Order: structure tokens, then sequence, then C-alpha cells
């Protein structure tokens, strides 16, 4: 499911922002 | 009316837009308590103010620092426009003061912690509870942009929900005042708009396209794009092929198709009734906006606080020392904080 394969990727914490 | 309305609140924001407050409080004012959460030039705290005794969030950012990681306009940008806006769903700035080593914003402590927390904790949210917090964001975008300010940093880790279960959004990091187009490369990439990754030159259309990411978010429990790693992201972002989940109304995926739309001259919150797109939407069409102005719709979620200092909704941090040096460090750069 796109749930799982959400869960099981490396971005699902708090994500930082960018600037370049 | 909302004209009215809107045309009084630039006048108030542009006198302190043109004449900032500054050096409203110092650091021995303040018991540092726990940090809230890090970021990339410092950390926010909770701390206890002596004389009140009240709680606040207190932003703190290395001079040094930000110098060297180009980041000072951003930073100036930041509390400038902090310090003037004035808005049920933003943030209050309460104090702000500089010393040797630092940059310092003390704001209200929101203590229903960050959006993302509960989001990622419940999975998702049904839609009327999306609807709820999406319409204060409707509503503060319609007011930034009315100052000519833009965001450009919508997402659940920068909105908290205070005790009456409204949104306080936080992190005016990247706005910036200013009329038509702008180029910084910045965001998150999750939330970026596709002409900012195509390095185009962009308005703030790519505010009421974040909206469109934070609202799928919140519904779905996933982002519409997603990766192990921003460059797969930015292609998906591109493409804009989007897939909604099955429990989706039709009303709702109709909004998001228009949001999350690639194409400017047809993206709603930037055609030529401006947000009345987006309030006259289908999906919105239970929404009482003036009642949610002022805050007289019963929220969905009530952050459950146990006492005015209680961080319970917030996950923990290492603890640092904060340190002051005795040698001020790049006075000149932030002169006018
Ligand atoms: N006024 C506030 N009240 C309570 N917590 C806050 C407040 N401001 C910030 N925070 C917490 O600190 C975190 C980081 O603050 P933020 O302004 O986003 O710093 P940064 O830009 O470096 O990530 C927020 O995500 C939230 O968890
Ligand atoms: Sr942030
Ligand atoms: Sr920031």
């Amino acid at each position: 499911t796109t749930y799982a394969d959400f869960i099981a990727s490396g971005r699902t914490g708090r994500r930082a922002s960018i600037h370049d | 009316s909302v004209k009215e309305f809107l045309a009084k609140a630039k006048e108030d924001f542009l006198k302190k837009w043109e004449t900032p407050s500054q050096n409203t409080a110092q650091l021995d004012q303040f018991d540092r308590i726990k940090t809230l959460g890090t970021g990339s030039f410092g950390r926010v705290m909770l701390v206890k103010h002596k004389e009140s005794g009240n709680h606040y969030a207190m932003k703190i950012l290395d001079k040094q620092k930000v110098v060297k990681l180009k980041q000072i306009e951003h930073t100036l940008n930041e509390k400038r426009i902090l310090q003037a806006v004035n808005f049920p769903f933003l943030v209050k700035l309460e104090f702000s003061f500089k010393d040797n080593s630092n940059l310092y914003m003390v704001m209200e402590y929101v203590a229903g912690g960050e959006m993302f927390s509960h989001l990622r904790r419940i999975g998702r949210f049904s839609e009327p509870h999306a609807r709820f917090y999406a319409a204060q964001i409707v509503l503060t975008f319609e007011y930034l942009h009315s100052l000519d300010l833009i965001y450009r940093d919508l997402k659940p880790e920068n909105l908290l929900i205070d005790q009456q279960g409204y949104i306080q959004v936080t992190d005016f990091g990247f706005a910036k005042r200013v009329k038509g187009r702008t180029w910084t490369l910045c965001g998150t990439p999750e939330y970026l708009a596709p002409e900012i990754i195509l390095s185009k030159g962009y308005n703030k259309a790519v505010d009421w396209w974040a909206l469109g990411v934070l609202i799928y978010e919140m519904a779905a429990g996933y982002p519409p794009f997603f990766a192990d790693q921003p460059i797969q992201i930015y292609e998906k972002i591109v493409s804009g092929k989007v897939r909604f989940p099955s429990h989706f109304s039709s009303d709702l995926k109709d909004l998001l198709r228009n949001l999350l739309q690639v194409d400017l001259t047809k993206r709603f919150g930037n055609l030529k009734n401006g947000v009345n797109d987006i309030k006259n939407h289908k999906w919105f069409a239970t929404t009482d906006w003036i009642a949610i102005y002022q805050r007289k719709v019963e929220a969905p979620f009530i952050p459950k606080f146990k006492g005015p200092g209680d961080t319970s909704n917030f996950d923990d941090y290492e603890e640092e020392e904060i340190r002051v040096s005795i040698n001020e460090k790049c006075g000149k750069e932030f002169t006018e904080f």
C-alpha cells in the first residue's frame, strides 16, 4: 500500500528545510 | 468587510515594518527549562520569564553560524516580519534581543505541540478536521499576501496547536516582503512548488501550492510526493502526477487538482478571483469563514494540557548549554536586529 511504502521510507520524521 | 479590515491591517503592519521593535528584554530574565526543538541555527527552548512567571518559547540563533551559512537576510526578514504582523493564527513575538553570540526571539509558548506529531500519531485527519485547519491557513495567507508577504515554508512541523485546538503558524525563516517575483531556492522538499525547483522565478502562488500539499498530507497521512532523497521528490513534483487515496471525497480531489496545478495560470489562489476561488470551493461549503477568524468554531481536537509549562506534546531533544562569548560577534551584520 502507499501508506506502507511511506512508513517504510526514510522521511517519516520531522523534515528540515533546504536553502540551497 | 474583508477590504476594510485588510487596509487597516496594512497600515498597522507598515508602521512596524518601517520602525521595528528592538531590544525589549535580556537573557537573564528567563530561566531556560527544556528544548522544544533543535534547528539549523540553534534551538527553541521552553523558558519561564522571571518577573511575570509566564512561559514562553525562546528561539536562539548563533550569529556567526548564520553569517557563515549566508542566511543573514533570511534571519533579518524573519524577525522584521514577525514583529510586525498580527493575526489570530500567527504566533506572537513577545520579546526580541541579541547578545555577544546569539539572536533571541521570545514567542508565546504554544503548548499543544506540532501538528506533525498529532498527524503521525493518529495517522491521518478526517476531512472536517483537515478542513478546520486548512481554513485557518487560507485566511492567514490571505492576510500575509495582502501585505506583500510570501511565507514559503508551510508544513505540519511549522504549525503548532494551541490550547484551544487552533493553529499557530511559526517559523518565518523564509518569509519575505516582495511585490512580485523572487528566486531563492528555499522551503522544505515535499512542499516545494514546481516553479521553485525549476528556478524560473516565482511568486506567492507557491504558498497556494504548499496548501495543496498540506491538505493532502493532513487527509492522507502521507505527502503527495515522497521518496528517500530530495531529488527523487523533486522529480515527482515536476511531473505533477498526483494519485489520491481511496477515501478522498470528490470535492477534496477537485480542490487538490486546482491547488496542485503545475500551471500558474490555472492554480487556485492565483486566478482573477484570487483567494475567493478557494473559499468558494465546494470542499469548503460548510466553512463559516468569519466564525473561523473569530475562533468561535468548535475545534475537532483539543490537546491535553497538564499545566502552563507542560511539554508532554513535544519530543525530547539533547540539551546543550547556551554559551555567550565575552567578545561581540557579527555586530554589524545584525545591527538592525
Ligand atoms: N512558539 C512556539 N511554541 C512552542 N513550540 C515552538 C514554538 N516555536 C517553535 N517551536 C518548536 O520548535 C521547533 C523549531 O522551531 P522553528 O522556528 O521551526 O526553528 P527552525 O526554523 O530552526 O526549524 C518547532 O517545530 C516547534 O516544535
Ligand atoms: Sr522549522
Ligand atoms: Sr526556519
